[PDB]
RNA sequence: CAGCCGCGGUAAUUCCAGCUCCAAUAGCGUAUAUUAAAGUUGUUGCAG
């Protein structure tokens, strides 16, 4: 009489594989990460540019 | 719909008033008159139709379920002040208790 | 008056052009911006009707309390201010210093009670219509705005009849009548 | 209600007992009809629907 | 002018409510009410780079509502998001109730 | 589930109307119930006070709009169904450039 | 490649955003007809006929203040009336784009040590008029002293380890009071043994040292990794 | 042809700028979370760490006889560079001459030294303030306000004087 | 509050697809006892 229990928890890698891969997917939302620069031309924000935000650290 | 009797809505105050307009049954000039395009224009107008109506919906089932993720985080988020609240309502007679 | 400078806010402060010590906030003013008082002097008038009945509450409370000139005086000035309507019940006479305000007595008043039974829609209209006489008590005309009603006199506030804008709101309503001349 | 009785009888037989709908409406069996046989007049919480079934739990 | 936002007045639509017209672009939240002072331009790929960004002669158009419209994937999407929209939004109102009625008066 | 197994916290499913009682569709069940009653609750909440509203109207209230606004012959409230910007009927000359 | 955008003003005078599906960022060109490093360009026909005038967009991977401008920085000093002495103007890539935001009645002063490049920026400043091109070491502020006159922004996108005795100096001698200090800060080639932080934290200090009060610090991550903006005011006097 | 409801005119406190509480007459910003983070690891910091004083941990370094420089050094097996602000200087000078011996133990040429600029010598402020701008920095202190302060922001290094020896403990690389 | 219990049904059923999520992982819970941390007093706590 055991519980539904996880494939990914049948392996103590695989579930350290897949839970930094979502880790560093929810790492993309809070921070912005550098993905590695310009891989074509330039297209555009491709999301959208805030004017009224500005997401920079004022000081004291 | 709320269908309001007339013997009640007759004898409404002037604010309560129920602004119900009726519909129309003559072929009136303006509406005989006025010009509609064609082709290229009506579907552009069935597009534009298409692509708000995709847009409001889309609108209305983020935010419910928006609604549905915040009434959870409000359910445990409640728990977790009704035990921290506990917490303090003992901490505060051990002190006073010892003291 | 200059908008001082710091060594100017440090070397006076209690300067003050606007409002004083002896303004006591200006209630007066605010309180006859709220309920639209035509001349000045009526607030003091009811203050001092204010001041008369709490030192009279006063000497009431003074007397003991067993004699029946005290507490028939005591029973007949709480039902004269239900009678008046200031009050709005019977209760305690600790609300003959609570509950009596020169705020309430101007509620009393013939165009705030017109605004808070609607005939009016805004108070300063209330005494456009009863400076333009419009309506009445009874049987008789109001002209002046400082007729203060009783609690019997809320049921006969009504516009005179040949009132023009009884007759637009007769007609608005299409029950206008005009046998009754209005 | 139509048909979970064959007669008056049976109707004054079970008198003043609980029913409900499968909605959970709650409801008493008042009086047998006359003229047909098994059907009866209850009294609900509030108005069931024509697309409903009343129920009386017996052991 | 007023006679200029009446004909541009369709792809300041299009630029309001473009998180719906792509299912995978999902742009970030926000509103986007028309500004006072705009004005509508060209982009001008210049002569230097080709074939990447370049669209041709053939198949440039005058507004953003004309490619939409030229698009043909866009078509199939708009189309098959408005139907199921569609029979969502008319799922129980008044066809299902006349409907109901008659199967209760068929027999 | 602390000490709930999950062969003891299943599934039951519901039941459907019979088919010999068919033709008054979906048998209805306490979920379709108290969406048809809170419904109804509501809509009889507003008309309770729209009656109340109705019992005390004052008679002697006087706006300005009602200068404007108007009303039928059986009581009810003309809602002109064009504009209240626009005006519905259109002068000589005006009828003369649209023609 | 040949669509239509919406150019609207920003919350910065002088740049504009063009709205499409993707949208850019962009900024009015001085020197219409031709684009400087290849960027592609917006055409509009603003209304004697109406004139087709044209835009350039700014690309955040080839441009720090870019990158700057759209992380969000509550306050850029480039202004459409300015004057900015640009540092290390490298080559004519972000200083265009500088030049047309200050304007025709704005100078920016490009200051850059090469010489390839210096000639690059002197073809440049002929079809840009707003741009004083001044080949001269910025280690040494008096040997174009005479050049320049009382700027009133400084940017800084010189990537050397002395970098802000450099800001330091030619914000003494051009800079004006309360005036602006942007700064490019690269924290790999100002020194790669220490992590980024700790070398932003003291660049902030010695420019608080040198008397400029910091108002902002912006990371500018998706574009490059490791770098900052420090936007500062020249204070002169009570930093306090 | 007089006008109806006269009134006389008097001053509006509600309304009139020239009385002094009625002198009264969009864009965001949301910090980013710093890209020296993980969730809540700080990725960045490395040794030679650097660690920011306060005047009760040099009061409790000093009762319990731990020197600065050692007692960092031990502690987290790294080199370390201590940092006294301005304001916590003015706050052990402002101790008085009871303090004689904390304060010449933080002049200290090991002991290096920050330059706070702004007004007042309040160094929780300051430290506060200096430690969430830049998250390259450990703070030593033993201030329950302060504390609970440091280490509700996230991926600052808290170390502080426990037993006989200094302790740290959002330092996730100690051993 | 709870719910393996429902009308039928056990060769019957195919069902919230076996409900979802989390952490450790050849390891992982529970009960009891505990150690460490400083708020270390400046008095008077009873019926002497
Ligand atoms: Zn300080």
């Amino acid at each position: 009489l055991t519980p539904k229990r996880n494939k990914d928890n049948r392996n103590s890698r695989v579930k350290k594989r897949k839970k930094y891969q979502k880790a560093q997917k929810k790492l993309k939302s809070v921070r912005a990460v550098y993905s590695g620069g310009q891989s074509g031309v330039y297209e555009g924000e491709k999301t959208g540019i805030k004017k009224g935000l500005t997401r920079s650290v004022k000081f004291k | 719909g709320l269908k309001v009797p007339k013997a009640v809505q007759k004898e409404l105050p002037f604010k309560s008033q129920i602004h119900q307009m009726k519909p129309q049954k003559k072929k009136t000039y303006m509406a005989k008159r006025a010009v509609v395009l064609g082709g290229d224009e009506k579907k552009a107008r069935s597009f534009i139709q298409k692509v708000l109506t995709i847009s409001k919906a889309k609108d209305s089932k983020r935010k419910e379920q928006k609604a549905s993720q915040r009434k959870e985080r409000l359910k445990k988020l409640a728990k977790m002040e009704e035990e921290k609240s506990q917490r303090d309502k003992e901490k505060k007679k051990e002190y006073f208790a010892q003291n | 008056v200059r908008k001082l400078k710091h060594h100017e806010q440090k070397l006076l402060k209690k300067v003050d052009f606007l409002e004083w010590k002896q303004d006591q906030g200006h209630r007066d003013t605010q309180v006859m911006r709220t309920y639209h008082i035509q001349n000045r002097e009526d607030y003091h008038k009811y203050n001092r009707i204010c001041g008369d009945i709490r030192r009279l509450a006063n000497k009431l409370s003074l007397l003991p309390p067993t004699d029946p000139f005290r507490r028939k005086h005591e029973q007949l000035l709480l039902d004269k201010l239900y009678a008046m309507g200031v009050l709005t019940t019977k209760s305690k006479i600790s609300d003959l210093e609570n509950k009596v305000t020169v705020s309430a007595i101007c509620r009393r008043r013939l165009p705030v009670i017109m605004h808070r039974l609607k005939m009016a829609e805004t108070i300063q209209d209330a005494v456009k219509f009863i400076e333009q006489g419009h309506v009445r008590v009874g049987p008789n005309l109001i002209n002046d705005p400082a007729y203060l009603v009783t609690r019997n006199m809320e049921d006969y506030v009504t516009w005179v009849d040949n009132s023009k804008i009884k007759k637009t709101l007769l007609r608005y309503r299409n029950q206008i009548d005009d046998f009754d001349f209005s | 209600i139509k048909d979970m009785f064959s007669s008056a009888m049976e109707v004054a037989r079970f008198e003043g007992a609980q029913i409900k709908t499968v909605s959970g409406i709650r409801g008493e069996i008042k009086r047998a009809l006359s003229k047909p046989e098994g059907h009866y007049r209850a009294a609900f919480e509030d108005k069931i629907l024509m697309s409903d079934i009343v129920i009386l739990r017996s052991w | 002018d007023d006679n200029m936002r009446r004909e541009v007045q369709r792809d300041l639509l299009l630029i309001k409510h473009r998180a719906a017209l792509d299912p995978k672009r999902h742009y970030k939240k926000q509103r986007w009410e028309v500004p006072e002072r705009f004005a509508i331009g060209t982009i001008i790929e210049d002569k230097s780079e080709f074939y990447s960004s370049r669209m041709n002669r053939k198949e440039r158009k005058s507004t953003i509502l004309e490619t939409l419209m030229g698009d043909e994937a866009s078509n199939k999407y708009f189309k098959r998001k408005y139907n199921e929209i569609q029979e969502k939004s008319t799922s129980g109102r008044k066809a299902h109730y006349k409907k109901m009625k008659e199967m209760r008066k068929k027999r | 589930a602390k000490l709930v197994h999950d062969v003891q916290k299943k599934q039951h499913r519901e039941r459907s109307q019979l088919t010999s009682r068919s033709r008054y569709g979906f048998l209805e069940k306490h979920k379709d119930y108290v969406k048809r009653a809170q419904d109804f609750h509501r809509k009889q909440s507003t008309l309770k006070v729209l009656r109340e509203k109705a019992k005390e109207r004052n008679p002697d209230e006087y706006y300005h709009a009602m200068h404007s606004r108007k009303t039928d012959a059986k009581g009810l409230l003309i809602s002109s169904r064009h504009g209240d910007e626009e005006d519905e009927s259109l002068s000589m000359d005006q009828v003369k450039l649209l023609k | 490649g040949g669509a239509k955008v919406v150019i609207e003003p920003h919350r910065h005078a002088g740049v504009y955003i063009a709205r499409g599906k993707e949208d850019l960022l962009v900024t009015k060109n001085m020197a219409p007809g031709e684009s400087v490093y290849g960027e592609k360009r917006i055409s509009v026909e603003e209304p004697v006929p109406p004139t087709k005038v044209e835009y350039r967009v700014w690309n955040p991977f080839r441009s720090k203040l870019a990158a700057g401008i759209m992380g969000g920085l509550d306050e850029l000093f480039i202004a459409p009336g300015k004057k900015v002495l640009y540092l290390g103007a490298a080559s004519g890539t972000s200083v265009s784009h500088v030049s047309d935001v200050v304007g025709p009645e704005g100078v920016v002063y490009a200051v850059e040590f090469s010489h390839r490049p210096g000639r690059e920026l002197i073809s440049m400043a002929k079809k840009r008029p707003n741009i004083i091109p001044i080949i001269e070491d910025a280690r040494h502020p008096q040997k174009y002293r005479m050049l320049i006159g009382m700027v009133d922004c400084v940017f800084a996108d010189v990537a050397q380890p002395d970098q802000a005795r450099i800001i330091a100096l030619n914000s003494h001698m051009f800079l004006k009071d309360q005036g602006g200090v942007v700064i490019s800060i690269k924290a790999n080639c100002i020194d790669s043994t220490v992590d980024a932080e700790t070398v932003f934290a003291r660049e902030v200090q010695k420019l608080r040292e040198e008397r400029i009060k910091p108002l902002e610090q912006l990371t500018l991550e998706p574009y490059e990794r490791d770098h900052c903006i420090v936007v500062g005011r020249y204070m002169r006097s009570g930093l306090k | 042809t007089r006008k109806f409801g006269l009134v006389k005119r008097t001053l509006n406190t509600k309304k009139d700028q020239r009385l002094k509480k009625n002198q009264e007459n969009l864009t965001r910003n949301i910090p980013q979370v710093s890209s020296a983070l993980f969730f809540q690891y700080n990725q960045a910091i490395k040794p030679p760490y650097q660690v920011l004083i306060d005047t009760n941990f040099i009061n409790f370094s000093i009762q319990k006889k731990v020197d600065i420089v050692r007692g960092m050094m031990d502690c987290l097996l790294a080199k370390c560079n201590p940092l006294i602000t301005d304001c916590v200087m003015a706050e052990l000078e402002k101790l008085g001459p009871k303090y004689r011996i904390a304060l010449k133990l933080a002049r200290d040429p090991r002991i290096k030294r920050l330059s706070c600029s702004h007004k007042g010598t309040y160094a929780d402020d300051c430290l506060v303030h200096r430690v969430l701008q830049h998250k390259c920095y450990i703070v030593a202190t033993n201030d329950a306000g302060l504390k609970q302060r440091i280490r509700k922001i996230p991926g600052i290094p808290l170390m502080s004087v426990g037993g006989h020896a200094y302790v740290i403990e959002k330092l996730p690389d100690v051993f």
